[PDB]
């Protein structure tokens, strides 16, 4: 009865899942008149991104920037590197402006050819990709101002050597404690439902 | 992309099509 | 009756794929007056693509270049690169102007090696080529304006050593939901289709 | 009856640890107006926090600042740097000013590698991470000053080079006796607690 | 019955190829006043053909460039090269200007190994040969203008560097989809029309 | 060129060819 | 995000659904 | 010069000398 | 921290429990 046991995880899921969130793409645009000869952008990736609600007054909520790395060398010897968002006004002007230091994580030579090889499958089908996604959490309890809501953020990274597949910026519920776990950790989610109805059927 | 992101809906539809096919 | 359940399988790939869309190749023509002396172009690529309909009102579309890179050491070594695109009207106006950064995904030594062994087969006989395929999304839900068609694009890629073998403009229809396995995912729908037709045979 | 000795253990702890303790998340912000043609920032690591109670009069605590850093090449090759903390009243006056000298625990490169082979399950899969912990203890046994509440701390780490991933200032009553080993060694309380249970079940 | 089959596959090939085309030779000339220290040319490769009739009116033709290159070190690292087509008119007028970006197919060190030890036996006995057809389409859909016709075309390649082993200006009518396989894919149509002659027979 | 872009109508007949043949 | 922060409370229940499942 | 371009008329009746011999 | 320093006292009754459990 395991199929039974699939279909009631995925009902597990779908139910204790509205996720009520706005997935705003962010995409940084350059500068490009410098010489460029080098591995090196000419300015820093910046990028406005607009919410156009979900943004309503007295939830919590989670203001992050869900961001794309790949493990190359270069991403490995940069090193730290400073993230600012800028929420503004429909006039122009800032509504709260934040800061953050996020950097990419650490992996041994010996630990990158370990996983290379015993992840290989993945990586070969598509499935899996030799990258890191860094939750830089600019908000870790968003309030709405009443009188001005958010129409959007400025987002600047000031790496001029950060070579990155894309951006997401994600605002959800901050009610957590029930479905911390599927917040968080969906495989181990999917291993113990499973596991839990296939044993209840 | 990835695989399981709007197609949960659909597993609840076509993995049922186990019950007629 | 595999037979069966391969014409089966194609009859459902044509039926659910009446895919009204246009794939208007983009020729990208350099300026060639300089030394050349270096494995490096003069200018950025540039290109003009016509599209005389199929842009029509109402319906949402997915504007996208598909890019044709090679895994060469130059493309793993160049990094960042910025993509523009311009939609312009019948007397040279421009009709909306987008701008992305895309860059060539990373895969390490290792894994090259892997690949390169495990899918010699392929590579050999000329099925798969050691190439990458970024969809640089330049719109995801395009609507043309009433006044003013698109008569067509204006696309340039901000590299000077960006190698690459083509580039496709692909304009198609925002429905997704029933076809998003074959619109993104192809090979894994061959194998649904068929095992399900097989047992159902 | 490993379910209910487990059981048993997670009641012990819930018991013993209702922790009256602050943990306050620390972000710091940098400079950025170097060239950045070496993995070094430009300005020494800095950060306000607000506590906003928890330091009241007559319990001792115990502060310090648990410092997340990466094993890589940059910070074994860092050396010593100082942390300094200093806590401002609400007008921004002083309170009281502390400084420790720290510096990351040394681990041979044979070590490394066995670490990074015996404890590699646990970093493929993500349970584990190379990275050391360091327990600045800025205050072994704080008491509040009557007149003048602690509201925060100006926290300054004085590296250009020091790789981090965050920093959290915890403030915790400076009870231990009891659960000395579950406030410092809670893997060897897992094991004794699951086991006396065990036994006694 | 084997023979059988070839022989009726060879009539279906031959029924159904009856190719109304011409394959014009194109013959590079150069400049040669240089000091010739180093492997490079003088001037850019360029070449009248005359094709003195098959360009008709109505009919829609494909003009292609088919490009015979060695895949010699000095090819692998020369990189993007322009490739321009200009048909004149009978007095020397220009009718039609196009031009194109062609590129030498990536193939790893790894894989050209395997390929030369795989395929030794062809490439010894004079049947295969390490060398890339580029099949430049210079002309997706041609159709001739009534008034003047198109005498021939002068071919130029704007690289100083690229090695090659000779040239065609290739040109055949549209019609594809009925010959497809047999105008773009040779050993499976022979592969298949063997295949099903002999279970036929 | 894909080897399977234009000519799945041709597989629906030249594959189907397989009755007769 | 380590694994057992604030599922604690979550691991005093949810495993002791072991009792009724 | 490719070893099949103008000889395959000559293959439908070289080869078919496989029947006289 | 070193393992013993402070428990030694803990340690002359948290052994001693193995009397009564």
């Amino acid at each position: 009865l395991l199929w039974v046991s699939v279909f009631l995880y995925g009902s597990f899921y779908y139910s204790y899942m509205p996720t009520v969130s706005h997935l705003s793409p962010v995409h940084f645009h350059y500068r490009t008149d410098c010489d460029s000869s080098t591995a090196s952008l000419c300015s820093f990736p910046v990028a406005n991104v607009s919410l156009a609600r979900v943004l309503m007054y007295g939830q919590p909520y989670r203001v992050t920037l869900e961001l794309e790395l790949p493990e190359s060398p270069v991403n490995q010897d940069l090193g730290m590197f400073l993230v600012t968002v800028s929420c503004y006004t429909r006039g122009g002007r800032i509504i709260s402006t934040s800061s953050r230091s996020v950097m990419l994580h650490y992996r041994s030579q010996l630990l990158q050819v370990l996983d290379t090889l015993l992840f290989s499958s993945l990586l070969l089908f598509g499935f899996a990709e030799q990258k890191q996604l860094l939750e830089v959490e600019l908000y870790s309890d968003y309030r709405e101002n009443s009188y001005v809501p958010t129409t959007g953020a400025i987002i600047e990274i000031h790496s001029k050597r950060i070579q990155m597949y894309g951006a997401y910026l994600r605002i959800h519920a901050h009610f957590t404690g029930l479905r911390y776990l599927l917040y968080n950790f969906p495989m181990t989610c999917a291993f113990v439902g499973v596991a839990s109805n296939f044993t209840f059927l | 992309l990835v695989p399981l992101v709007s197609d949960l809906t659909l597993s609840f539809l076509v993995f049922w099509l186990c019950l007629p096919v």
